[PDB]
């Protein structure tokens, strides 16, 4: 429901003539969110019979 | 500083620095286009330049 | 003629509200031809009088921000005002009265 | 990229997604979802000033081009384009869409 | 001070503030019609006025 | 015709509304006592008719 | 609403930050008068100063300003008579007011 | 004298002003009459200044 | 550029657009029609620059 | 004014719309009372010439 459906649909509705915009704004969202780096961290030797 | 204040740097390893300060032409003429559409055309947007 | 209606401007039926016919409608080009011509009117050498340079520019400003501004109203004129009409005149206690 | 998708075959971008029905595609449409990515942007990345603004100014986002020119009183024009550059985040988005 | 500025019409406009001055004993031509020898320098601020 | 216009306001998906406009005039003109007579028009235009 | 921020502003706009805090705060007087018996008190007031000349600039600068847009704005485009308007028009308070 | 307030006959509304900037706010630009004139010039007057 | 007393060179205009003139099939008009334009000036005074 | 501002809604589809607000205005009876006087107008024209 990020745009076309705030003062147009119910609640529990979704709109199914928006969907193509509002499924790729979600995804923009998801994309922005793992703008990140993968920094180390310590690693160790597993002395345990695993 | 067209040549002045010429300084230089050591010599010796630098392992893992990362200085990300820069950006194409293109990216600033784009800037620099944005920058004039966000402003009323007027004296007003000259005057503090 | 009977069942029949006149109208000022060309009229089409409604399509697909791209840009296309957002921009092509015949007031649209109305408005655009007539404002690129009071640019250069204001723009002629005889307005010296009254408009320095920055006046001009000024002037000028404003017709092409005229000029630029989005408006649908061209695209209602010409796609969905006819519609409006042709029903409406079917239900008016006075028929519509035309020459 | 966005603005295009939504709209149909508009400029020259990849449309993976276009299986997806997207009834509307009037101006207004376009000018929530510019607004929507200015300000998913602007949080991301903690900006401050304006950015991306403006480009609104009239209303259409569906046709917003940036270019620059002059003119001489000899009738000379320059007419200087600004096209954006390589971008990874656009390719970025395309694999997941794809996805 | 004429050349400081960045106007393009400066030139003119110096050259026209003293032909107001001299309209008297020293007579031109001026180009456009509706404009005279006497006209305020400063309205010279069109290309095709020179 | 008052009937007609009546009808054709109360019944048209249109919506007239002076807002973008006068934004994007406004970014151009100032109202000063300079440069007031030139937009003195524009501002009987954008003058809010109710 | 979705960025806002802090940022710095000139000693000049700083005078305006207070003033305008004062002005919404209302003027704070407070009476004495001798001709009447043991009645001082205090009451706040909207009520500009007004105590000598240096009130004269802000009243006439205002003064000036509502005049021009009334002769220049409202007035064309309220008044009735077409000779009037003709009248009306070609008036500027540069060379019609004082 | 003082127990006199004016009576205005068409208020600004509240919603003709922008966000706050600490304690004042700025005029909205699709504002027009009497007040966006007064308002243009005592700006232009500042910006002078 | 900065030029100099040469009349057909004087430049009148500088213009930026917002949005492709192709599109709203503008191509073939004047470029003042299409672009903004820019307007600003400062009014200094001669004895100071002497 | 109206020419240059034309702005139109968010969710607007003419079907929709359309037949929403062109539904009450068969609900009238004006289109019939409309013949009958332009009869009785017929029959009182005739006999009085």
């Amino acid at each position: 429901k990020t745009v076309l459906s705030r003062g147009y649909i119910d609640n529990a509705q979704f709109n199914p003539l928006a969907l193509r915009s509002n499924v790729l704004l979600m995804l923009l969202q998801f994309t922005l969110s793992n703008l990140k780096i993968n920094k180390s961290s310590t690693f160790t030797s597993d002395v345990t019979t695993i | 500083a067209n040549n002045l204040l010429n300084s230089t740097i050591p010599i010796s390893l630098r392992p893992t620095i990362l200085c990300p300060w820069f950006a194409s032409s293109e990216d600033l003429r784009l800037q620099q286009v944005m920058h004039l559409v966000n402003i009323s055309s007027n004296t007003a947007a000259a005057l503090p330049l | 003629p009977p069942n029949r209606m006149v109208y000022p401007w060309p009229n089409q039926p409604l399509p697909r509200l791209t840009v296309a016919p957002t921009y092509d409608s015949a007031m649209s080009n109305w408005i655009s031809t007539t404002i690129a011509f009071f640019i250069r009117v204001v723009n002629s050498v005889n307005m010296t009088a009254t408009v320095n340079d920055l006046t001009r520019r000024t002037m000028t400003g404003v017709m092409t921000a005229m000029r630029q501004v989005k408006t649908m109203t061209p695209f209602y004129i010409q796609h969905m005002c006819p519609t409006e009409l042709s029903v409406l005149a079917s239900v008016t206690v006075t028929p519509p009265f035309q020459v | 990229s966005a603005v295009a998708q939504c709209q149909d075959a508009g400029f020259l971008v990849p449309r993976p997604l276009d299986a997806l029905r997207q009834f509307d595609v009037t101006s207004a449409a376009a000018a929530e979802i510019m607004h929507a990515v200015n300000d998913a942007f602007k949080t991301a990345f903690d900006l401050d000033g304006a950015l991306l603004d403006g480009l609104a100014l009239y209303g259409d986002p569906r046709i917003a081009d940036l270019s620059a020119a002059y003119l001489q009183y000899g009738g000379n024009v320059v007419r200087e384009h600004v096209p954006p550059g390589p971008s990874h985040i656009h390719r970025t988005l395309q694999q997941v869409e794809s996805t | 001070a004429g050349p400081m500025t960045s106007d393009p019409h400066s030139p003119v406009k110096v050259f026209m503030a003293l032909a107001n001055l001299l309209a008297q004993p020293e007579p031109i031509a001026i180009g456009v019609p509706g404009m005279h020898q006497t006209t305020p320098a400063s309205q010279f601020s069109h290309p095709g006025v020179w | 015709v008052e009937a007609l216009s009546t009808l054709l306001r109360s019944v048209t998906p249109l919506v007239l509304d002076p807002t973008v406009l006068t934004n994007a005039i406004t970014t151009i003109s100032e109202s000063t006592t300079q440069t007031i007579s030139p937009i003195s028009e524009i501002l009987r235009l954008l003058q809010p008719m109710g | 609403s979705v960025a806002p921020y802090s940022r710095p502003i000139s000693g000049l706009q700083t005078m305006v930050q207070h003033l305008a805090d004062l002005y919404a705060a209302g003027f704070r007087y407070s009476v004495s008068d001798a001709f009447s018996s043991g009645n001082k008190f205090s009451f706040p007031t909207s009520t500009f100063p007004s105590g000598s000349t240096a009130t004269s600039t802000e009243h006439t600068a205002n003064n000036s300003t509502m005049m021009e847009y009334f002769l220049n704005v409202h007035a064309p485009s309220h008044v009735k008579s077409a000779s009037l308007k003709r009248i009306l028009t070609d008036m500027t308070i540069q060379r019609n007011y004082v | 004298e003082y127990s006199q307030v004016p009576d205005i006959k068409d208020p600004i509304p509240p919603s003709a002003w922008t966000g706050p900037i600490g304690n004042v706010r700025y005029l909205l630009p699709s504002v027009q009459g009497p007040a966006r004139h007064l308002y243009d010039t005592w700006r232009a007057a500042a910006r002078q200044i | 550029p900065f030029t100099r007393l040469v009349q057909n060179d004087v430049i009148t205009n500088v213009l930026v657009a917002r949005v492709d003139p192709a599109q709203r099939g503008d191509a073939a008009v004047d470029i003042r029609a299409t672009h903004a334009t820019f307007a600003a000036a400062l009014p200094v005074d001669p004895a100071a620059i002497v | 004014v109206a020419m240059l501002c034309g702005q139109t809604e968010t969710n607007l589809i003419p079907s929709h719309h359309y037949g929403k607000a062109f539904a009450p205005l068969f609900a009238s009876n004006a289109m019939f009372t409309r013949n009958q006087r332009a009869v009785i107008t017929r029959e009182a024209f005739v006999c009085a010439r």
